[PDB]
């Protein structure tokens, strides 16, 4: 599977960052960490890019949709890029982990924990003026041997880190109650 | 699938071409009777990897093992040219496909 | 610990583990490539 | 779990099949006393890998060391066939599972 | 592309310089006719890797196999200096590029 | 930290045990004065790997070199049993831990 | 930067210490005129890798090749101790830094 992310950062910026890192991390992917990671807060977070707040980087399931999201949150940019990302366990199905509490179910978001490393980026499309300019530029640092046959993280692993606020209804309901961190149970 | 070079090469011999196989197990067995190196596919199929003492086949067999293990470790499929004259079938040529 | 802190904390551990996973897999493919 | 093939092979011998082990440590020891190559499971269990100067076992035992190293780095599971005789137990067949 | 060093060294020979090749298949074959190691590009190009029994060329040819394996697994490109004298063309020099 | 088995074997000899070591540099030196393989830790420690021309020890020292490299590449910690007889201390046993 | 250890052993010789280099190409060449193993830095510098047939140097040069190749594959920097006598310069010692 491939996931897609419309992002305003140029391939050169991504290379320098070591990947597509969350908004709260200042160092290269392998060097630093988001200052705060919370899936629930992230899915609700609204500036100058597509959702990448609270330790996660948003991706969607199709080029068409990443493009729509691009025109929506990145409209106003003369140019942006749509990164093609290989499936791996750092990607969490937001609709599947948050259930009925998923804020933007239409987005089919697959949240990338801590961002996406450069070796996971298969390639990218350049979007000039709202139009996809040409074909996909293959990322030379993509490491196929590392990602061949991996898939997104199973929902069970996400329930434990859903991050709903303390005393939120979800913490008293199955499945979340069965995986909730101690200090979150009522 | 098998490159043309590989198909034509295998079809030139008495072995049989086996395309797009996923290796999921890698066995090293020194027990005196099953002594050898085997691979098992996702479909349960078993094959033995050829061994050789002398030059130059000792190089080709060593690479065969390296190819088998790399397939197991990465999920990259392999095409084979194996002799059905034994059970398990013996691998005479292997192609790692990325 | 608060619900928040424990979530962040658990999340950081998951990330660290993923990053280690990639490093070790890369390392493994490299040793397989460079060794005789 | 181990392949039927791997299971039946270990059956015809003295060794005891050990399924789904997770190796977490790899040891290289040259001290007089402990000269050898060892591996350690998550449960604290220890095994010794077979070595052989002669061919073709020098091939098989070298593949064992490679399988051990891979398991320890990948967290992938192995199934062994160890002889309960010596201490630590000696691996006579190993199977890497993807 | 090829380093200036690589380009120049190749140009001083009767072999052809092939630049930025993406290898996707690695072949090991012991069948009596096609006994050898080969690589296939994403376009269907096929090259035979050279072999040498003696020192120091055995060191160099061993490194060529390592480079071919690394390129196929990782997707890193290679620049080759291949002799068209044989078909498939033999590799006389290969450069792994990042 | 070190496995009990590893801990026991070292404390059986005259060598020192070192645990949770972070190796950050791997060195190959042929300059006759400093001719050898060395490793440097994140704290500034320097150790040299043992070499051995004959079997079975040639196998152990080779494995010793693979472990050191795996450590520098992955960040995985190692535990060492090094003899304080020389300067730098020579590593008689090493354990890689996931 | 190069370990204090490394800076010292190199400065004890006629070779120059080159530090924090980023290797980008790894070359194996068997053309009789340029026969050898070479590496190219990101800035176009070219070096020859030493070789030795006899123990112990055959071990150190083998690791020198692995260190060089692991550096191209990973992008990790290296520090070298290279002789200016020949052209391209010869690597007498190399330090892979994490």
């Amino acid at each position: 599977n491939d996931y897609f992310r419309a992002d305003s950062r140029t391939p050169d910026e991504v290379r320098r960052s070591g990947g597509l890192i969350p908004r709260g991390q200042d160092e290269a992917y392998e060097r630093g960490t988001p200052i705060n990671i919370n899936l629930y807060d992230h899915a609700r977070g609204t500036t100058g890019n597509t959702r990448y707040n609270d330790g996660y980087v948003s991706t969607t399931t199709t080029l068409r949709q990443a493009h729509l999201l691009g025109q929506n949150m990145l409209g106003g940019y003369n140019e942006y890029y749509i990164y093609v990302v290989a499936a791996a366990p750092n990607l969490f199905d937001v609709n599947g982990v948050l259930g009925r509490y998923s804020p933007y179910p239409s987005e089919n978001e697959y949240a990338a924990l801590g961002g996406i490393p450069l070796s996971q980026i298969i390639g990218w499309y350049r979007v000039s003026f709202g139009a996809i300019e040409g074909g996909m530029h293959r990322n030379r640092d993509y490491r196929r041997d590392l990602f061949r046959g991996l898939s997104a993280a199973p929902n069970e692993d996400g329930y434990r880190i859903a991050g709903f606020p303390d005393g939120f209804p979800a913490w008293e309901e199955v499945p979340w109650r069965e995986f909730a961190p101690n200090s979150c149970l009522p | 699938g098998a490159s043309q070079f590989f198909k034509d090469n295998c079809n030139r011999t008495t072995a049989s071409l086996v395309e797009g196989v996923e290796l999921t197990k890698y066995i090293s067995d020194i027990n005196n009777n099953t002594d050898g190196m085997y691979v098992v596919s996702s479909t349960g199929g078993v094959w033995r990897i050829s061994r050789a003492k002398d030059y130059p086949d000792n190089v080709m067999t060593a690479e065969m093992r390296k190819i088998a293990m790399a397939a197991v470790l990465s999920g990259m499929r392999v095409n084979m040219c194996a002799s059905p004259a034994s059970s398990p079938n013996v691998i005479w040529a292997i192609e790692l496909e990325a | 610990t608060t619900c928040a802190s424990l979530t962040n904390k658990l999340s950081q551990h998951d990330l660290a583990d993923f990053k280690k996973y990639i490093k070790r897999k890369f390392t493994l493919m490299t040793l397989l490539s460079i060794n005789n």
